[PDB]
């Protein structure tokens, strides 16, 4: 009738396509906060490790000061190249309402960050020297307590916990813990401003809430797998890691600059634009006895 | 091929790597990831079973008579399989818009090699290494 | 395959709609030139013969 | 291979598409579009019949001992045939400076796929996809 | 009658030159997307033998 939009919906105007593309599942980016980040000059290298601290010696007056010098060892890094690309036709690059190149730069960046997080989480879970076996009992807080207990008992100060979604269901089942920082410290600082000041738990000032998908179970394409099961559902699953963030090192190498390198190419034979991303990444404990895993 | 992510279905990116991207005319309606062979002069149609009919995989959905792009050999591709494929399996077209193993077909040599294994009806990652045509 | 038009024709962009609407049939307008025109003072009136 | 436009005959451009263009030495005098095989170390001569003798096709005319550009597999080529080829025919060297079908030859696998059909003595358009050396 | 020209990188015919330093070949290639369409097919008549 008359003239209404239901009649001329493709005739006199187009339905809007929103210039913003809404995100897929986003996995939790923590590694840059949840570890010490080393901008390496070389793909392979080693970090010096110092001997544990000792105590100065009761000494007589005029007596020789004796030597207990710092003895040293090293841990190797071998940074693996993580890469993702995307290709777009020239026609597609031009016609998109969305900036497709900017989006592919975001996707590549995001996928590389997930890679860093996978490397970090795999190292953290596999190479922790301590372990609290819950044997299917007292799970959640008594387990977190006991895991802090294991790190602290070996005279390391834990300051961070990394957690699986299922462990975050067993922890925080207590209504006492309802005011805790369950979101992840990095989530609250990235995606909020007014943080609830009370939220720290067990003297750990970071919760690195992490995703189920992030650990390397070797089921993903091009990934070979780690020794453990990341989960909290069956006997043997590692559901959390309690650790010192200054005692695990994420080593990032880039040949150009210090961080993720984005390159573009134009193919004039096929009219395809590519966006490629690269970073080289390893993760290593400087001391793995600074960390305890919680086992179901 | 298509990918379920909750309520959403997504198209599968057929092309993993490679630049063997060549222009043909569709002899029938063709879908993304579908194996094809030459039915006429620069004209391509859906492959039948048991070999002798493979040039590449269709990159995007087309109607009959439209210009099509194919991934040919030295492309790594995402493709749908009618049976379980393990790594190092040679595959060729099944005649159903999908791929099967050389071991299952009556043919004695394939056109692609499975890099990433898949169950029946799922996406394998494969490398295209050959074309197959009429030998009599 | 890579991102391309036939895949994303109605998901990453909208097909153009032209800003100019194109005209239909124009009938020839001649009556004012082709006759004696009276701009009447009244809706009804008489011409003496 | 040659093309007619009125009274004029023109040299056919052997290469349609592809970048698999490689340097060898001529073992003999070779003509453009001629199928060739390795006769010595980095040295190519014109192919005999019935397979086992194909590396590519010669891109321009050379005398004996001169450097040849060869189009290998991954090249779309304009090539002369000794018989009628349909699209999707597999072709291999004839022994006569030309291509023949696998069907006609005593061989059982080809080196190029016919993309545009042609009569005897005419120029088909083909995609080179294979190499044949000696197997004993 | 409307000649509809689509060019991804400009207005019109795009000629791209490329250099292959592995082979020492210069490529010249050109592209355009074209359709043609009547707004009013009644605005034209064919003459038939
Ligand atoms: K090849
Ligand atoms: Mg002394
Ligand atoms: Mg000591
Ligand atoms: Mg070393
Ligand atoms: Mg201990
Ligand atoms: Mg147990
Ligand atoms: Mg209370
Ligand atoms: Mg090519
Ligand atoms: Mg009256």
């Amino acid at each position: 009738f008359a003239a209404s939009d239901p009649e001329y919906v493709d005739t006199l105007f187009r339905e809007q396509l929103l210039e913003v593309v809404m995100e897929g599942r986003e996995l939790r980016k923590v590694a840059r906060e949840a570890s010490n980040v080393i901008n390496a000059n070389t793909r392979v290298g080693d970090v010096p490790i110092a001997s544990d601290e000792e105590f100065a010696r009761p000494t007589g007056q005029g007596a020789e000061i004796r030597d207990d010098g710092e003895t040293y060892t090293t841990v190797a890094w071998n940074a693996t190249k993580l890469t993702e690309g995307s290709r777009v036709t020239d026609e597609m690059r031009d016609q998109a309402m969305v900036d497709l190149i900017e989006r592919n730069i975001q996707r590549v960046g995001a996928s590389l960050e997930n890679g860093i997080n996978r490397v970090f989480l795999t190292e953290l879970v596999d190479n922790a020297q301590n372990n609290h076996d819950t044997a299917g009992s007292n799970q959640g807080y008594q387990a977190l307590n006991s895991a802090v207990g294991e790190v602290d008992k070996d005279d390391f100060r834990p300051d961070t916990y990394v957690t699986h979604p299922d462990y975050r269901t067993q922890l925080f089942n207590d209504t006492n813990l309802a005011y805790a920082n369950r979101a992840g410290t990095n989530e609250v600082l990235r995606n909020r401003e007014d943080a609830p000041i009370v939220g720290d738990i067990a003297g750990l000032d970071m919760h690195a809430a992490m995703s189920s998908a992030t650990y390397d179970d070797g089921t993903d394409i091009g990934w070979s797998g780690g020794s453990e099961t990341w989960g909290f559902s069956s006997d043997g699953d590692k559901g959390a890691v309690v650790y010192d963030r200054d005692n695990i090192h994420t080593i990032l190498y880039a040949p150009n600059g210090q961080d993720v390198e984005i390159k573009d190419y134009e193919d004039p034979i096929r009219d395809i634009t590519g966006v490629n991303g690269r970073l080289h990444v390893d993760c290593q404990y400087s001391q793995g006895r600074s960390s305890a895993t919680v086992q179901y | 091929a298509t990918e379920t992510q909750g309520e959403h279905t997504f198209p599968v990116e057929v092309l993993i790597s490679g630049e063997e991207l060549r222009g043909y005319t569709a002899g029938e309606a063709l879908s993304a990831g579908e194996p094809v062979y030459l039915s006429g002069d620069y004209e391509v149609s859906a492959s039948s079973a048991d070999g002798g009919e493979f040039l590449g995989v269709n990159l995007y959905d087309v109607a009959s008579g439209e210009p099509v792009a194919l991934a040919g050999d030295d492309c790594e591709v995402r493709v749908e399989v009618s049976e379980q494929v393990t790594a190092n399996d040679e595959i060729l077209p099944d005649g159903l818009g999908t791929f099967e193993t050389v071991a299952t077909s009556a043919a004695s040599a394939g056109v692609a090699i499975v890099q990433e294994g898949a169950a029946s009806g799922e996406v394998c990652e494969a490398y295209i290494f050959a074309v197959q045509g009429t030998t009599a």
